[PDB]
């Protein structure tokens, strides 16, 4: 499980660009999506799937 | 408290976070002495942890699907109870092959005969086993859901066995009423719960359903012991054959974004 | 006729004073083609009259406690209409002992079984068995009483088993309603169909807004319409035909 | 058709999309005779052509609130129609104000009067000032809204005018059964008559068992029914004509 | 008791054996702080007495009528209680001539409007007076009858505005709901007063009636008077724009010989 | 006002002749009947009219 590869993170494989609410389409449905990856890390768009979440623990 | 003199039978308590339990623990603050039934062998152990702290020795095996189970347990009931003040019916249940997708193809015959017996018939084989030990003054409370009134995906033949529950009700009202017993029906909202905080489906349905309620949350089961409580104490002897709704107002609105 | 060009299964015909009659009566003077269904044979020659004073000859052998009945007969009528537009269920029985004096004593846990299974459960029961025969447009019909919405004395189980009908209607209309079929039922009022009824029924006459009872010429009419095209409109409705005695209160007074 | 021999006033009409419209026109095709209301004079024109691609050239100017025009217009109609079978009721208003946000914020006591006087009053107005020309099986109709029934937001006021309306016909049925008139209301599901609508019946469309919403011809044929004499059993009754939309609940989920 | 916290003003109270004044003696039985509302001057009398007798000195003249008349209530209400929990709607009026026979022929433009202003909208108008002064946990009720729902002879005009009343109590339980206050109504039975007592048609009426109610009495005063108390109480927190039919069963029945 | 005359005791003038329940139509019906009789004295058939409210008292 690689930076890419384990950020868990309803959507298709391929339509699941690397690139939440607008475009990757990832009220409360983005909400339980941070709760979920808290706790596999023990810690706008998809780019803390890399950025927040590699640098920060 | 308002029930003290009552003794009340409680049945469907297995755990703390549901109806049962809170009706219970409200009936008991107000000062009632209780009583509980348990399914299987397998659980009289967190039943009468239940029981216990809520100030009672009386705990006793019962299985509505038979009608000897139901006398039995009464029978027993009567050696320290020789004549209470009422029951709560906290049962129902279908085959769960039942409540999964489209009600045509999801119902059966047996599915249709499982979830009317012990859904809605158990509530009066209990009235028809009890009916000479019950006091005047007496009342008898059962739960019901927005299912019986209107199609809701997935409760499948729930809808139709909370239905004739509901009936039930109102002809047992009818029957029971000139020996001075009361029976009616509480139709609860939805409620938060381990199981309801264990599906995305359920958890974001619960979600919803909150913005959608005019008091704008989920009852609580809390809400729900208060009403039940009061359904069964001589405040509510105005009262029977009724199906009161306490559900923070949901049922009584529509298109709110629903 | 409003009917004319659809196909209706219509169940409960025993004579010509049968609601069902009415009803298919209703049905064949609005242009519908009409098949029927008998319990035993016992009555086989008397709907074979029947059907035949009301243009059809399709009379299929039916008891809808038996799975295998139902589905029998439904592989019957495929012959014929390989696709039909709905059907009649006006069915409904309680072991006679349920239907007389105080509930709670009457009521029994076979009884009960009885009378949801037979009232209640053969609606969907049928449904299912001729899901894929119906078209688009389709309608169901049953027959229901107001016992299903308030306590009446003597009636008794079959109030339970009629609210558990009337709720069938409701979830067999949401799931039918997406591929084009409709479910609906007719509340009917009674119908002067031993001093029990007799009273009962003047009394009626009089507290009903309308001033008599309904006929099973009122109730046929209803159920054409809402069998035929001109209820699209209408679903998972219960409609009461009783010329409004059920919307009047303390009218004695 | 079912409505030849029949005599029906029908208000409301406005515009060829008019509830009112898809009922003249259903009743017309059914064989009814028609006379029409309209509002003011800038109408007039539009309702006379309407009228009479419907078949009919009575016309009369028509103002509810004030009981001289109710009293003028049915003295007028007593010249051709000296004894006609009813009248549909398609009529109802609450000052805009009235009909967004807050319910408790918006209301006010002339709005509140305003709304139940047209909405509700006029409907048994209209019934007195013909009761005597009425025939024995007449019908009367009206038309509601499940705002009557649950509280849906900005319906505001109209919500408790509808339900006021609806309790009038009950009473108006008990009143007028026993010289055989009927009384009866169509609450009419939502029909695609400013993102505020688009997306509302977009997910009606996918919640109403039907799968769709109903149009004014939908509304147009249980009318028409409701006006006949194949109603005839029904009286008091507010049927539901919104593809069952009303009877299912929480179906987004 | 479980009004204990709780100011709840109460409307038309004019008479010992009556609905409001049942409602007021279970309320403040429930150990809640009283105010109360008069018509006329020549009523301040009686009502002062009573409300006395309640433990209170908050008397005040108000006519619904009239929307200065509420507003000065509530800022004259509003000396005492800066800000209160509620209050309990027993209003409602049709002029005489209109609920005399035949219905079509009785009522008229004018007994329409006054029906529905006094019985229904002064119930929306009192809430809209106090919105701000009302605490979250408040709870508002209204009265309402049988008539709402079905055609009873003689009630006219009164039926089409409880229905409206009924109603408003759905609409204002939404608009109302998120800033946390319930509404709610109880459709009461017929109950026995001088008035009823003193008219055979009314007489052999409630004596029918009686025969035919399930729980075989007609409910009383005290009977609404603790459903009341309940559904302003947080014992109710579940329940919103919900109208409870308080009646001994009477409306769940039918051909009980009726 | 006679014995005949005075015994208050829904009928017609006429029709209530002086020979309850049955013939002369006089559940609760007949039970208001003695308290309205009772009152103005202050003390099956139509026979008391005459026989029970003239001896006694």
């Amino acid at each position: 499980s690689t930076i890419e590869e384990r950020v868990i993170i309803g959507v298709k494989q391929e339509e699941v660009t690397n690139n939440f609410v607008e475009d990757l389409g990832a009220s409360l449905d983005t909400v339980e999506l941070v709760m979920a990856l808290e706790e596999e890390f023990d810690t706008t768009t998809v780019q803390a799937a890399i950025d927040y979440i590699n640098g920060h623990q | 408290g308002f029930l003290s003199g009552k003794r009340i039978l409680v049945t469907g308590v297995a755990s703390k976070l549901s109806i049962a339990y809170g009706i219970a623990q409200a009936m008991h603050r107000e000062g009632a002495e209780l009583a509980f039934t348990y399914q299987n062998d397998k659980l009289k152990g967190r039943v009468e942890e239940f029981a216990a702290q809520l100030g009672s020795d009386i705990v006793l095996q019962c299985d509505v699907a038979e009608d000897a189970s139901i006398d039995t347990m009464f029978a027993e009931l009567g050696k320290v109870w020789p004549k209470f003040d009422g029951f709560v019916h906290s049962i129902g249940f279908a085959p769960g092959d039942q409540l999964d997708g489209d009600y045509v193809n999801a119902v059966t015959r047996e599915g249709f005969k499982i979830a009317h017996d012990i859904s809605s018939y158990s509530f009066v084989a209990m009235a028809k086993a009890c009916r000479s030990m019950l006091n005047p003054g007496s009342a008898l409370l059962t739960l019901s859901y927005l299912g019986a009134e209107r199609a809701i995906p997935n409760y499948n033949v729930m809808g139709l066995a909370k239905a004739s529950l509901e009936a039930n009700v109102r002809y047992m009202a009818n029957a029971m009423g000139p020996e001075g017993v009361r029976v009616n029906a509480i139709s609860a909202g939805p409620i938060r719960t381990l199981a309801a905080s264990g599906i995305k489906d359920f958890r974001k349905m619960l979600a919803h359903c909150e913005a959608v309620t005019p008091i704008r949350r989920t009852v609580t089961i809390e809400d729900v012991g208060n009403s039940a409580a009061f359904l069964c104490s001589d405040l509510s002897a105005g009262i029977s054959g009724e199906v009161v709704h306490v559900d923070g107002g949901f049922s009584i609105a529509a298109m709110n974004e629903l």
